[PDB]
């Protein structure tokens, strides 16, 4: 999904709000901040109502201006609440009644997702690959800066996981794929407009093709 | 035009979500409290520091950590949520590694601790992939001209830690002494361990 959450390479932001080793304070800066992660785990591990991938996608589905003005932990409160409503576990009415006011949610999905690709290749360390020049309106774990770009395999995972584009929509056809650490030269991604060396992206097999 | 939607206070919304689920019997007794304790007390960059100090003083462990990070971390019992498949990345005299999740906040929670606000910031997520030298410089870390910066974007299930270079002036230090100078920021890759 080409949403505003795909931030890598966006220009115009100011300084990172940190100096190295500065005191970052407590883990949680408010008494509710542990709730989104804890209730995500309730949903995933206890209820089996959704996957972690579905949580990523529902946050991506926040209305774009809403996403941009909402602090991190609050996005996950909104995302988990949205999933609970979409899965028929909770109603928006009861959330707003208990909250004592408006509780706007993420927008409905505009894609049913897609299955794990049928045709993929097992790649080896050192092989050159290109990121498939594909556009996916639903969940995908490929940041746009690498779409269509060429890099070299530095690692093939020894484990396999469900394809995000499927499990992020709760589909039954996510299968399993390993992922690959693909190293791109900075200039491959941003031309002359970068001060870096290389960027390594961890890409599902189904996002790749021989170069 | 472009205005924020009307919203109840965030605390009221977060606790409403808890109460709605809890009132339906869907949240076990002490569940969120248990997670809070895990997040605050167990998931910690002190664990990553321990791993680094061990690698620095034990060549055999160093090689295990760099070839099978998951197995190395398992020896200490530090695998966990958002830290089940671990890859450690080695800094060298010509290479500085830095970790980000440009798409959200993906972090090796059990060994680095939950990500800090700055790491989840739009500023870090947008900029470090494209201009890591300037970002690190602004944050207080000067990377020498003869050092390649490599940014790992945490886009799938691999969870990363940086193994920084061991600084001069620490020769013969105990593991406890070495652990002390390996900070959260060193494990993320934005800082270099400092010797007083
Ligand atoms: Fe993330
Ligand atoms: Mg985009
Ligand atoms: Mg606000
Ligand atoms: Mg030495
Ligand atoms: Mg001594």
């Amino acid at each position: 999904m080409d949403g505003v959450h795909d931030l890598a390479g966006v220009q115009g932001f100011g300084k990172v709000p940190h100096t190295v080793n500065a005191d970052i304070g407590p883990t949680f800066h408010a008494e509710w901040e542990h709730l989104p992660y804890s209730l995500m785990f309730a949903g995933v591990a206890e209820l089996g109502a959704f996957s972690v991938d579905e949580v990523r996608y529902v946050v991506e589905r926040m209305e774009p201006r809403h996403y941009m003005m909402t602090p991190y932990y609050e996005r996950y409160v909104i995302g988990v609440a949205t999933l609970m409503v979409e899965k028929g576990i909770l109603t928006q009415d009861e959330l707003e009644s208990l909250a004592g006011g408006p509780f706007p949610l993420s927008r409905p999905s505009e894609s049913e997702g897609r299955p794990a690709p049928v045709e993929t290749t097992t790649f080896e360390v050192g092989q050159r690959v290109r990121v498939r020049d594909e556009y996916v309106p639903g969940h995908i774990r490929m940041p746009a800066y690498c779409r269509g770009r060429v890099g070299t395999i530095s690692h093939r995972t020894t484990e396999k996981w469900p394809f995000p584009d499927a499990i992020g929509h709760g589909r039954n056809d996510a299968g399993e794929e390993p992922t690959y650490h693909v190293k791109f030269a900075a200039e491959e991604l941003f031309g002359s407009d970068t001060d870096g060396g290389s960027v390594v992206v961890d890409l599902f097999e189904g996002y790749l093709e021989p170069a | 035009e472009n205005a924020a939607p009307a919203q109840a206070p965030v605390s009221d919304r977060a606790w409403a979500l808890f109460r709605a689920l809890d009132g339906k019997g869907l949240v076990p007794d002490g569940y969120v409290e248990g997670w809070k304790k895990t997040f605050e007390e167990d998931f910690s960059p002190r664990r990553g520091a321990e791993l680094v100090a061990r690698a620095w003083t034990d060549p055999e462990f160093r090689q295990l950590l760099l070839t099978d990070g998951t197995a190395a971390v398992a020896q200490y019992g530090y695998l966990g949520p958002q830290g089940e498949y671990i890859v450690a990345v080695e800094d060298t005299p010509t290479l500085k590694n830095v970790i980000v999740c440009s798409l959200c906040s993906c972090t090796a929670w059990p060994i680095l601790g939950l990500p800090p606000t700055w790491y989840k910031s739009f500023e870090y997520r947008a900029r470090v992939v494209r201009e890591p030298r300037k970002v690190l410089s602004e944050m207080g870390t000067e990377i020498a001209s003869d050092i390649e910066i490599r940014v790992y974007d945490t886009t799938a299930e691999t969870r990363y830690m940086v193994l920084p270079q061991r600084p001069a002036g620490t020769e013969g230090w105990s593991q406890e002494q070495l652990q002390e100078i390996v900070t959260k920021d060193c494990l993320i890759g934005v800082a270099i361990p400092q010797v007083p």
